[PDB]
């Protein structure tokens, strides 16, 4: 029954964005190595928004760290919302399953 | 539920309150001689008092006389 | 043993002493349990159910004994009862009595085979003069008083008081309705007790008596295609839902509505499978029933496995749970299927009676089943005491008159034979007085009075005892000449079967 | 757990802090009187009577006792050395103590202001240790030796150093990890990520704006947390960051060298900022 | 596999038989010492009969457990003789226990029992006396006496003579029973004993006030009676639920809707015709407002039996649903009246479309005379309705036994031997029965019994003890009056109860 | 499944009344030392009569069980003499085994006791005055509430309650034609006031709902409006979410509040009784925005209260605010806003001279103990007059009738003889137990003290005088003014032998294995 689905639905929904963070998180680590590697040897660039800002080395690492951090925090965001959306489905299942049935 | 009739109670109501009115008067007075406080709740955890109000607290006593005399003092 | 070894609970004392006493106490119980008696023995079931019987197997079945001694033999009285009615209450006590003479011979120090054979020898000798003890035979199995004369005996052999109208009503039950030519049926003759009215009010409805309520309209036709079902309607609905009531609400109104026409379907398919009566080991279903009232299918709201059994038995029926539109397998047998009120209860009735498929079902009215049960005990026997399946039963004196007849005879021979064989053959003809001693008690006299006269009456094949004042002083009844007689048959068996074990049960010291 | 036996584990325990000396011996003193007691109780002397006789008599005792003792110069660290060392060599531990006696009496003589040499509490005196080292690698130290250090871009040697306290989180509050995130989707995260990043830098800024050459950050559990990258942004402020430090040491550095608790940017103040004439970590000995 | 034979088992039989006999002994006599029986649930039992207390008592003796049937068999058929037969077969089992040991052990025990009662039951039925509507009585004076007779023992006031005529007529009205369940005495607060009352239908002891209760009709020349297994209230249909408030209409909302469905429940029965809505359960605050606003009578907490006894008198039906009811599961009278006698608002249900029920309204509202009169009236029923049933009537308190026990020992010299004792002791077994009531009447039974023996010997009409008077006399003449058949019943019950068991020292007992 | 024998069981039964009646014997009257209770749940308390204690005490035994059972009807009606039959029936109980010990039927002993009450009844019948009237019975109820308000909470009769005792029972009594119901009169304490805050309440008293006092405190009409409906937008004493989805709905709410206020101010006023008891709870905000409008608005009302005050008025309730009629409003003889205590809120006292189908007289207390100690006085003082108006009959009590009613009965003994003289003798003696037992619980030698009015009983007859109940140096029941409802004494008389008559009932002392189980 539809009530059971949204909770399953929003589950993998907010699950989707939470995962790709880790690959970003992974490359956030990949760039830290290079932001530890670059002294600014060749022009360092953040790009956030349709503008490409002038970026400086020293502000970039704390950024990507925050970016790493900010993303790293975002494993917890839905892992809260995971069980949230996971639970409300299960609760209605036996009901709505049997409701589907009879 | 259970009748406690005159004399045997009047012993109990006394003998406890008798016991009660002593380790307080023991302690009572400037030369009133102290009583070690005993907390059976925490080990023996102790003070040594001249105060009976502390005495009631530390070691819980059941006498109706006491419970009255508790409230009185 | 002396060692840690092997397995035995008999032998030494046990074989000689304790088995014989294990061969004693229950025979001791059966002594006034057999023959004319006022003895009564209370019993509680595994139901803890208080009941009184002078029948053994009832008592027997719930008796456990570490010995086989008491244990093994009781099959014989059953092996007996497999053959006939009572005389079974006589079977064991005959053994036990004649047995403990041997432990005396063991005190006297007589060898087993020496003790064994003289009985066996004389066991013939019994069976040899046993036909000389035929004082009559069974003329009309259709006649009531021809038969009632007998039936009174096993009932008497059970209990003294009620024997007469029983012996009447049982032939009024028409044991007549079978040839009993080798064709006789106690599946077609059933004792069905109505709890209600009196036992003198107890009737016999020829045709199946099912006190179970005849449910709704009676049979479609009297040659009833019968659907016998353990669970023909278990309900067609399942209510499990969001609430197992409603969550999406209209989904409820489907099935409670959609259930009943499936019961109609089934019931229509009872009419469609063709059953002129449907039979529910499980519950009736009201709408279904209402449909079965529309389709006028006779029904039984609830059916004992016992019901279903006889149903499955005689109909050719098969009791089945059906959540499906039903299938006739059960079909029909009985060519008239009725509703009766006896004790004023709906009686589901099935009668095909062919003299061969012939159903005469005793319907016992009575206000107590324990009443109608200890009754049915003797009634169990009388019919199958009647059931010899010799139309000519070579009627021999009832009540035990033949006993003393051969007491003189075979011990007079037991006299004539020599050796240690003597007392073997001699104790043999001494085995009779036990019951003439036993019932003499409940009669109220010593057995010497009894037996001296039972001896002094000498050869009679009449003069005998029981529970009576005739059984008291005279040591004379007519256990022939009064109408109390016995088939020649169970005699041979009551004689033989016990003689075998009494021989055999001693020989095993293990 | 016997209570009069508890009194004993109470008794010398005080003598530990009362002295650290004669603690075994203050066990030895008590029973002797109690030995004399049941006597007077076999005599039946009254506990008040028994009592008031005694602490009185102790006064009466300490007097005659006092003159037995010899007043020795407490201004003269040598007389202090000698006596204590003579004490030390009249007493159990001379091994390192006498070797450490030039250290002991000195930090003392340091915290000795008066010729009286007062009581000389051990408070400002800070016992520190270092795994291994040497008894010669033992030393008194005139300013606080601190546990490790935090410098990402942080200043290693900073001097005349106003010592910052942080009782506030520099990371911005911890939301789903250390910092401010709300997302079921990246549009959500990418929009509000502007907020957290910039201000934690500002809260970092103001600290150096508040004149912190050193920063005492008590433990990240005694904290919310410090994001090391904004702390790298803070280490970029060339403050000397000592993070994850005990509230005790905070209080010690509070009470002793006068870096008082700072829970807020405004709550940065020179009173709450100790001044380290040289704060530089040392790896050696 | 358990059992025992042997006289020890037989003695084991009588072992229980005398003890349980001692129970009932005077239990139906006015006096004794009572043990209230509180049952593990906390359920007190004082019951006047042993039977109900026997219903409590397990019997480890199948022997003594038979009498549990037989005393009940004497209880169910009558309601009396339960005590009596319990004092008889045991008395039998008492008598022969030596005789067994004396040798009577053979079945001449049970052989002799039958003629004994067979002797009596004829001699019994013969001496009993039959009456008509014009004969000795109006047919009422029979019941009048027999009610007076039963209103005698507990003396109360003399209006027992006048109460006698009261109970007679509803007794006349139903008499579909020896039992009183369909009439019953309703102890009625207020009034006096002297003014008592007898309803021609049911009536309800107490129904309770509500909003506008004196308004709600206490008078119908016909109701439609809603017999409710269920109640109506604001706790049955919520008066309490929250809401999220924006316009205060939201406050007005959750209150108005809830108010409906309570009124829905009752208006569906109010529009199913019921002017009398009987909830054997209370009615709550908002629901009775509807009853009060409906201006159709409702009653909360009205006796379920009276509610059931209603559908006896009123031909009604208990309505377990309150929703969308109907007139057949309703009930009727051609008078619904209601009035408060003393303090109890008392429903009057009569002119009922049928009667399976009358009821007796006993006033005075007084604990003392009334509870006795009741206990006295109940047996008037046990007499007067059975007096109707059997006009041939006999007399208690040894108005028979002496003659009987005489008549038997009379025939003893013919027998002599074992069963001569069954001629004498079966004779003997009788007079312990009144021997209880001489305890109860405060007499020595022996010389009471003695003379009355002689005074059934040299006498021989009814001479026997009377506890009502606390005297002895011709008891039928004392108007000690019970039909004969109840004798024969107890006789048959008693003489049969024993003979079975004496034939058993042999009892098989199996867990399997 | 073990079975005591007769006398044995009674000997086992006689083991009961002894101690439980004993508890009374030093508790009898003020000279009796009253009864104390403690709990398995840890509550030490003082108890009184039989009922209070014997209900608070728990009763093992059928004897002890019947006590509370036998007890109820006593304290129900008369309220005074409760503890008495305990001693008395217990005394006669110990007279019973005694005559069984004297070899006399349990049957017979209970027999001649019954009418032995009669020769005490007729004896009691004579005693003192079988009359009282309004201005008269004021004074004995003064006396009754003298000894009632002077024996229990305070030993000082406080004439307020002493008069509060007389008036409202009369109010239900004079309504019911020299009949009155203890149900209708009701004794209501609420602490925070005083035992000297004592109120004669012939109507209902409830705290007047103020979600604001300053928004005018007032009581209006004399009459009450009892409402299941709103007098202001309704709510069932349960949380109602007040939020507004926009900043604008913030503006309309308080208007809606006041639009229905004035409308319910309108539609209940036009119904009647601007004071309106709304069964419904409601926000303290808007409740005082109607208060800000007008008319203190009663909200958060007990569901019982509305129907309680409804039936008391005899008027109904408005179930639905669209339904409006003054009969669905209540009836207050006087609605009066009354400050409850100096400590706390004004109440709204509804005093119903319209109809009071319940009358709940009121008192306060400095403590909940003493306030209930006081109600303990009040109930039973209202209980005597209860019957004592139904019959105005009073008999000087306290042993003067006990020393006397025994006179008729024990003298009736050899008038009786056979078993009845015994059942006159071992009967009447149980009476003089109490003046003995009252002298017992006093500092007094009872047999001595009993001997005194005895001489009087030889000197005089049925003393309106007697022995000091107050333990006064002077002995009357006149100087003591100890006189009880000549009902209640006989009402008390009715109880004692009944119990003995109860313990005998049937012949069955057997138990299945269940007796007290």
């Amino acid at each position: 029954v539809e009530k059971y689905q949204q909770l399953q639905k929003d589950l993998s929904k907010s699950m989707s964005g939470r995962q790709k963070l880790e690959a970003q998180l992974t490359e956030n680590n990949i760039v830290k190595e290079e932001l530890a590697l670059l002294d600014g040897s060749n022009v360092v660039f953040k790009l956030l928004g349709p503008v490409l800002v002038k970026q400086e080395l020293g502000e970039a690492r704390a950024t990507v760290g925050k970016r790493l951090d900010y993303i790293t925090a975002e494993i917890k965001r839905y892992e809260s919302q995971l069980r949230d959306l996971e639970r409300q489905s299960e609760q209605q299942r036996e009901t709505l399953a049997q409701l589907q049935q009879e | 539920a259970d009748e406690e009739r005159a004399e045997t109670a009047r012993l109990t109501s006394f003998i406890g309150a008798i016991a009660i009115g002593d380790l307080v008067k023991s302690t009572l007075g400037p030369k009133g001689m102290d009583k070690i406080l005993l907390s059976s709740g925490r080990d023996a955890s102790l003070m040594v008092t001249n105060d009976g109000a502390t005495i009631l607290k530390n070691i819980g006593v059941d006498n109706p006389a006491a419970k009255v005399l508790v409230d009185m003092s | 043993m002396l060692k840690e070894g092997a397995k035995h609970f008999s032998g030494l004392e046990e074989a000689v002493y304790r088995n014989i006493q294990a061969c004693k106490e229950l025979a001791q119980t059966t002594r006034t349990a057999y023959g004319p008696n006022g003895m009564n023995k209370m019993v509680i079931n595994h139901l803890e159910k208080l009941f009184v019987t002078n029948d053994a197997a009832t008592i027997l079945r719930e008796l456990e004994v570490q010995h086989p001694a008491a244990k093994m033999i009781v099959m014989a009285s059953h092996m007996q009862e497999q053959e006939v009615g009572d005389g079974t209450n006589f079977v064991l006590v005959f053994a036990g009595a004649l047995l403990e003479l041997a432990e005396e011979l063991l005190r006297i120090g007589l060898s087993v085979s020496e003790v064994i054979e003289g009985y066996e020898i004389a066991c013939r000798k019994a069976h040899e003069i046993l036909p000389n003890l035929v004082c009559c035979s069974a003329k009309n199995l259709r006649d009531i008083d021809e038969v009632s004369s007998l039936l009174r005996t096993s009932i008497m052999s059970k209990q003294y008081g009620n024997e007469v109208f029983l012996a009447k009503l049982i032939a009024q039950a028409c044991v007549s309705i079978f040839p009993d030519s080798g064709h006789f049926n106690v599946d077609n003759i059933r004792v069905c007790k109505i709890l209600g009215s009196g036992i003198s009010s107890s009737s016999v409805l020829h045709g199946m008596v099912f006190k179970k309520e005849t449910e709704g309209d009676v049979t479609s036709v009297k040659d009833a295609k019968i659907a016998v079902y353990s669970c023909p309607f278990d309900g067609m609905i399942t209510e499990t839902k969001g609430t197992v009531l409603i969550k999406t609400a209209e989904e409820l109104m489907n099935f409670s509505k959609g259930e009943e026409n499936l019961m109609d379907a089934q019931v229509k398919a009872i009419a469609d499978t063709g059953a002129n009566v449907v039979v529910t080991g499980g519950k009736v279903a009201d709408m279904a029933l209402h449909y079965a009232n529309k389709y006028n299918i006779m029904l039984v709201r609830l059916n004992s496995k016992w019901d279903l059994r006889r149903l499955c038995k005689t109909v050719g029926a098969t009791a089945l749970p059906r959540l499906t539109p039903p299938v006739l397998e059960e079909m029909g047998h009985c060519d008239s299927v009725y509703l009766s009120e006896v004790g004023d209860t709906q009686v589901v009735v099935f009668k095909h009676e062919k003299e061969d498929g012939a159903i005469s079902t005793i319907v016992l009215r009575g206000s107590t089943d324990n009443l109608m049960d200890d009754i049915e005990r003797a009634v169990d026997d009388g019919v199958n005491t009647f059931k010899v399946l010799t139309r000519d039963k070579r009627l021999v004196p009832g009540g035990g008159a033949t006993e003393i007849e051969l007491a003189k005879q075979i011990t007079s021979y037991g006299e004539t034979c020599p050796g240690l064989e003597q007392y073997a053959i001699k104790k043999f003809a001494e085995a009779f007085e036990a019951i003439p001693r036993a019932l003499a008690e409940n009669s109220g006299v010593k057995a010497n009075e009894v037996i001296s006269k039972l001896y002094a009456v000498h050869q009679e094949g009449n003069k005998n005892v029981g529970l009576d004042i005739e059984a008291e002083v005279p040591a004379v009844k007519d256990m022939l000449e009064a109408g109390i007689l016995d088939t020649y048959l169970g005699k041979y068996w009551a004689i033989k079967l016990a003689t075998n074990a009494a021989v055999t049960v001693l020989r095993v010291d293990q | 757990l016997h209570p009069a036996a508890r009194m004993l584990v109470e008794l010398s325990k005080a003598q530990d802090i009362e002295a650290g000396d004669g603690t075994t011996s203050v066990v030895i003193i008590a029973g002797s009187l109690l030995d004399s007691c049941t006597k007077l109780l076999q005599k039946g002397i009254h506990p008040t009577i028994i009592s008031e006789s005694f602490q009185k008599a102790l006064e009466k005792g300490i007097e005659i006792l006092t003159d037995m003792s010899r007043p020795v110069e407490l201004s003269d660290r040598e007389t202090l050395l000698n006596s204590a060392t003579t004490s030390l060599n009249s007493k159990v531990v001379s091994q390192y103590s006498s070797l450490l006696s030039p250290m002991s009496v000195n930090a003392v003589m340091k915290v000795i202001d008066p010729a009286t040499a007062t009581s000389v509490d051990l408070r400002d005196i800070k016992i520190v240790k270092k795994l291994g080292g040497t008894i010669d690698d033992c030393e008194l130290v005139e300013g606080l030796v601190l546990t490790q250090k935090v410098s990402n871009s942080g200043i290693t040697r900073v001097e005349k150093a106003k010592i910052g306290l942080i009782q506030f989180c520099l990371s911005a509050p911890k939301t789903d990890m250390d910092n401010q995130i709300v997302v079921s989707d990246y549009a959500q995260m990418d929009r509000v990520l502007r907020e957290e990043r910039a201000y934690i830098l500002n809260l970092v800024k103001q600290i150096k704006k508040t004149g912190c050459n050193v920063l005492l950050i008590q433990k990240s559990i005694l904290r919310d947390a410090l994001s090391d990258l904004a702390l790298h942004f803070l280490n970029k402020m060339k403050i000397m960051v000592i993070k994850d430090i005990e509230r005790e040491d905070i209080e010690f550095i509070c009470k002793t060298i006068g870096t008082k608790p700072v829970a807020h940017i405004d709550q940065f103040t020179a009173d709450m900022l100790g001044s380290a004439e040289l704060a530089e970590e040392v790896n050696l000995n | 596999t358990d059992s025992s034979q042997g006289i020890p088992q037989l003695v084991s039989n009588i072992s229980a038989c005398q003890v349980i006999a001692e129970a009932v002994r005077t239990t139906l006599g006015p006096r004794g010492m009572d043990k209230l029986i509180v049952d593990g649930r906390g359920k007190a039992t004082i019951s006047n009969d042993g039977a109900t207390i026997l219903k409590l008592l397990d019997v480890v003796h199948p022997a003594a457990k038979t009498l549990v049937d037989i005393a009940k068999s004497q209880d169910a058929e009558v309601g009396d003789g339960t005590t009596s037969v319990t004092l008889l077969a045991a008395e039998f089992l008492k008598q022969v226990k030596p005789y067994v040991e004396e040798g009577l052990h053979p079945q001449i025990i049970i052989r002799a029992f039958r003629t004994a009662t067979q002797l009596a039951v004829n001699k019994i039925k013969e001496i009993a006396v039959t009456v008509k509507k014009a004969d000795k009585v109006e047919q009422r004076k029979l019941l009048e006496k027999c009610a007076m007779t039963a209103l005698s023992s507990k003396l109360i006031s003399q209006q027992k003579a006048f109460f006698a005529k009261m109970v007679v007529d509803a007794v006349m009205m139903l008499d579909d029973l020896l039992q009183l369940k369909m009439i019953g005495i309703k102890k009625v607060q207020g009034g006096a004993l002297e003014d008592s009352q007898l309803v021609a239908g049911v009536a309800f002891k107490k129904t309770f006030s509500y909003a506008g209760f004196e308004m709600q009709p206490k008078k119908y020349h016909n109701p439609k009676i809603a017999l409710l297994n269920v109640e109506l209230e604001l706790k049955a249909e919520k008066d309490n639920a929250e809401i999220r408030v924006h316009t205060v209409e939201d406050y007005q909302a959750i209150v108005d809707a809830e108010w409906n469905i309570l009124y829905d429940k009752l208006e569906k029965i109010h529009h199913s015709g019921a002017k009398v809505v009987l909830s054997k359960l209370p009615i709550g605050d908002v629901a009775t407002q509807y009853f009060a606003d409906r201006d159709m009578f409702c009653a909360g907490r009205v006796p379920e039996e009276d509610l059931k006894r209603t559908m006896m008198a009123c031909g009604g039906s208990i309505q377990t649903s309150v929703n969308a009811l109907s007139a057949d599961v309703l009930g009727r009278c051609q008078v619904f009246e209601e009035t408060q006698i003393g303090g109890e608002r008392y429903n009057f249900f009569t002119g009922c479309p049928k009667a399976k029920t009358c009821t007796f309204i006993l006033r005075g509202g007084a604990e003392q005379f009334m509870e006795e009169t009741e206990r006295s009236l109940h047996d008037a029923i046990m007499i007067v309705r059975r007096a109707i049933k059997n006009d041939s009537v006999v007399a208690g308190g040894g108005a028979i036994e002496m003659e009987l026990s005489k008549y038997l020992r009379d025939y003893s010299r013919t027998i002599p031997g074992k069963q001569q004792l069954l001629i004498g002791a079966y004779a003997k077994a009788l007079e312990i029965i009144p021997r209880q009531l001489c305890d109860n009447a405060g007499f020595d039974a022996t010389n009471i019994l003695n003379k009355l023996r002689a005074r059934h010997a040299q006498g021989g009409t009814w001479y026997g003890v009377d506890i009502n008077n606390e005297d002895i006399a011709d008891n039928f003449e004392a108007f000690v009056w019970e039909p004969a058949m109840v004798r024969i019943n107890a006789l048959t019950a008693a003489s049969e109860a024993a003979c079975l068991i004496v034939s058993v020292d042999e009892t098989i007992k199996n867990p399997r | 499944k073990s079975r005591l024998m007769g006398l044995e069981a009674l000997k086992s039964h006689i083991m009961a009344a002894k101690a439980v009646a004993n508890t009374m014997r030093t508790s009898l009257g003020p000279n009796g030392l009253d009864k104390m209770m403690v709990d398995k749940d840890g509550d030490v308390t003082v108890t009184n009569d039989g009922a209070t204690i014997l209900s608070m005490m728990d009763v093992d035994h059928q004897i002890a069980k019947l006590m509370v059972e036998l007890s109820k009807s006593q304290d129900d009606e008369i309220g005074d003499g409760t503890t008495g039959v305990v001693v008395l029936a217990g005394a006669l109980l110990e007279e019973a085994e005694q005559l069984l010990d004297r070899g006399i039927h349990p049957i017979r002993i209970a027999d001649g006791y019954e009418q032995a009450a009669r020769v005490a009844i007729e004896h009691l019948d004579k005693i003192s005055d079988s009359v009282l009237v309004d201005i008269k019975d004021t004074e004995p109820l003064i006396q009754t509430a003298k000894t009632t308000l002077g024996s229990k909470v305070v030993n000082s009769c406080h004439r307020q309650m002493a008069e509060i005792a007389v008036n409202a029972v009369l109010t239900v009594a004079d309504m019911e034609r020299r009949d009155v119901d203890f149900e209708l009169i009701k004794v209501e304490g609420k602490v925070g006031g005083r035992l000297e805050d004592t109120k004669l309440i012939k109507g209902v008293i409830v705290d007047k709902d103020f979600s604001h006092p300053q928004m005018p405190k007032k009581v209006e009409d004399a009459k009450i409006a009892i409402l299941t409906c709103p007098f202001e937008p309704p709510k069932p004493k349960t949380k109602h979410k007040l939020d507004v989805t926009s900043v604008e709905d913030y503006k309309a709410l308080q208007k809606y509040e006041k639009e229905k206020f004035e409308e319910m101010i309108q539609q209940i006023k036009e119904t009647g009784a601007n004071l309106a008891i709304c069964q419904w709870g409601f926000d303290d905000e808007a409740n005082h925005l109607l208060l800000q409008n007008n008319l203190p608005a009663v909200r958060w009302v007990g569901g019982p209260e509305i129907e309680l005050i409804a039936i008391a008025t005899g008027g109904r309730i408005v179930p639905r605010f669209s339904e409006l009629t003054a009969e669905k409003l209540g009836f207050a003889g006087l609605v009066q806003e009354i400050s409850f205590g100096t400590t706390k809120d004004k109440m709204l006292v509804i005093e119903q001279c319209k109809n009071s189908r319940a009358v709940t007289i009121f008192i306060r207390g400095g403590n909940k103990m003493i306030i209930e100690e006081a109600k303990r006085s009040l109930h039973d003082a209202l209980c005597v007059i209860r019957n004592l108006i139904r019959d105005n009959r009073v008999v000087y009590g306290g042993g003067a009738a006990e020393i006397s009613c025994a006179l008729a009965v024990s003298q009736e003994a050899d008038k009786c003889p056979t078993l009845e003289q015994y059942a006159m003798r071992a009967f009447a003696d149980a009476l003089e137990v109490i003046p003995m037992a009252l002298s017992e619980n006093s500092g007094m030698n009872p047999i001595q003290t009993m001997t005194e009015v005895r001489a009087r009983q030889v000197k005089e007859m049925n003393p309106a005088l007697g022995i000091d109940c107050l333990h006064k140096g002077t002995n009357d029941m006149k100087q003591q003014h100890v006189i009880e409802t000549l009902i209640g004494k006989k009402q008390q008389i009715s109880l004692a032998t009944q119990m003995v008559r109860m313990i005998l009932k049937i012949d069955d002392i057997r138990k299945p294995g269940e007796s007290e189980e």
